[PDB]
């Protein structure tokens, strides 16, 4: 209550002491952070006139300034100053900028310099702060016959596209089939020899990522986990037909696309990072446990023991694979 | 598929059939020691 | 000339604003921070009566606190207010950890939760914070039958331990039963002579502590001052029950393990702190007050008239019940 205001006032708002009066509601956050053993961050922001503490950090504002407390030892030492058990971190609310200048201002140089001559993997972190704060600062910096009828005839198909939501698994799975056919046709050589890679390469990877979130969204509300497998099973299948068939058509299609119907720089290569790849899989792998474990109930006299034991043993096992998957944290 | 056990040495355990690890626990009254007491006769309250 | 010396005040020494006298060697340093171009930092760090400012960054000290300044802007604008445009970050004196911690609890949340479905390039982007972070507690945390029989004696429940939020109050009575017994056998020294004291000490240490607090968290939320008595008192003492047996247990079979399953120097000694058996206490104050009222209300009619005016000054009282029970701050 001492160094938690002190610090909020040096940062936000005039740099001197708070008057002792802690008569605000955001007290019972500040009284959490410091007791509580497991609270090890406390945010806090100006608000219009007011300080709001909270242990919940949000990430709603568009280019706010916030500061964050961090805690060193399990829980507080009051009789100690409350600021030799805290460190502080003040961040911008800017998913771009904020990650560019956190990283480049302060955790770049910081690794260069400050390393121990015995310690391993700081030159491959080092690498792959490079290449991040790289990426980040690119984007941070960011006849009209032809150009009118290409705007046109691409935005319908768009438009057309961006419908995706209101299909079904089971109609999708088809169209992967059409937009792959009818997205390559346009780009041929029709008003100009080749539109510029631009768009050449993005729409399609609109698309193919848009399938991705598609089926996510679609396989979550499939329920994997309740009664019903039957609708289950045939929803899922369409999931993972929709996953690999888009990829399978992209890599074979595009070798000879490229080659006899727009003279585009690449050829024999591909462009899809076959994101859709690991989510099919991942289905697969549900498909697989739950037909087993289906194939088990038959013989269900056979092994009822381990089958009702090991359902809910397995539950907390599959919750670290949650719907709507991504593989950032695969080893789990 | 629930039931319990008495032994010599005074103590009950539970256990079941399908699920065995719902809830592994013993009963003992509020005593220290062992107190042997040889329990002879279990029986259930027939409600709910 | 305001930010930096007042921030290191507030952070450092006093809580205050410096008086406006910038008469100190360190002053060339700072100055250079807020007009030169390239210096992008500036580390202060509070010595012997004394604070040093330099952009060089060293880890020297072992366990001590220090603060660098960033900017945003190559060089201040000294017409804007001179705390919007700077901002700080503490580290302790460990070029691995802190790096590590700040990832983690930064960035890793950052990306993912502040993310735009629909937005690409951000899956580079998690899969750098993701070998960043990962390289970064690699290093950190770092004939072979004897280190197997430890791990396979270990995950036997360190599955558990890492997982203790998906448990309740029955099973944890079982786990420290079941606990004691197996770390007991990893004491055994009949698959290999060798036996590692200290990372034995050292990991009853850690499961302590965090045990500890895990007790304590989940009691926490019982909120044990409802009326429904009966729920109370049943939640409470499982609480106590546990406190009081995990103190008991690992006190006494420890310093029997010493002597029993390797002859070592050691026997009959505390290595605990005992946090349970704080809150053990805690636990039973609470029971008593609560249970000391509902025993006035059995006896109501003798004294209904007290009960009523007891009443009413009993819940300004119960007010003043907080969970995760600091010792420091109980006279409350």
């Amino acid at each position: 209550k001492l160094f938690i205001f002190t610090t909020t006032q040096n940062y936000f708002g005039l740099m001197s002491e708070l008057w002792d009066q802690p008569l605000l509601c955001n007290c019972l956050e500040i009284n959490n952070f410091l007791d509580d053993g497991n609270q090890m961050l406390l945010r806090v922001q100006r608000s219009d006139a007011g300080i709001s503490f909270s242990n919940t950090i949000e990430f709603g504002d568009t280019k706010d300034k916030v500061l964050v407390f961090f805690k060193l030892r399990p829980e507080v030492i009051t009789d100690e100053n409350l600021h030799d058990n805290i460190l502080v971190s003040s961040m911008l609310e800017s998913p771009i900028s904020s990650l560019y200048q956190a990283v480049r201002q302060v955790f770049a140089p910081m690794l260069l310099k400050d390393q121990e001559w015995s310690r391993n993997f700081d030159p491959k972190l080092q690498n792959l702060l490079s290449e991040l704060e790289a990426g980040l600062g690119i984007v941070l910096r960011r006849s009209k016959e032809r150009a009118n009828y290409f705007k046109e005839l691409f935005e319908t198909i768009a438009r057309e596209f961006y419908n995706l939501d209101s299909l079904s698994l089971l109609e999708v799975v088809d169209l992967v089939e059409t937009t792959q056919d009818v997205v390559d046709d346009v780009w041929r050589q029709t008003e100009h020899d080749h539109y510029p890679e631009s768009r050449m390469l993005h729409l399609l990877d609109i698309i193919g990522g848009s399938f991705g979130r598609f089926v996510q969204k679609k396989l979550g509300t499939l329920n994997l986990w309740e009664d019903p497998y039957y609708l289950v099973k045939e929803s899922l299948k369409a999931g993972i037909s929709i996953c690999e068939q888009w990829v399978i058509v992209c890599n074979h299609l595009t070798g000879q696309v490229w080659q006899r119907y727009v003279p585009h720089p690449w050829k024999n290569e591909k462009y899809f990072p076959e994101t859709l790849d690991k989510l099919g899989k991942r289905l697969e792998e549900v498909l697989a446990i739950r037909t087993i474990h289906e194939k088990f109930l038959y013989f269900l006299p056979a092994s009822e023991e381990k089958i009702i034991c090991l359902t809910r043993v397995f539950e907390p096992f599959t919750g670290l694979n949650p719907v709507q998957y991504n593989p950032y944290t695969e080893p789990l | 598929n629930h039931f319990i056990i008495g032994t010599d040495m005074g103590l009950i355990s539970h256990g079941t059939r399908q699920d065995l690890r719902v809830a592994p626990k013993l009963f003992k009254p509020q005593q220290h020691g062992i107190r042997p007491v040889k329990v002879n006769v279990i029986d259930f309250s027939p409600f709910g």
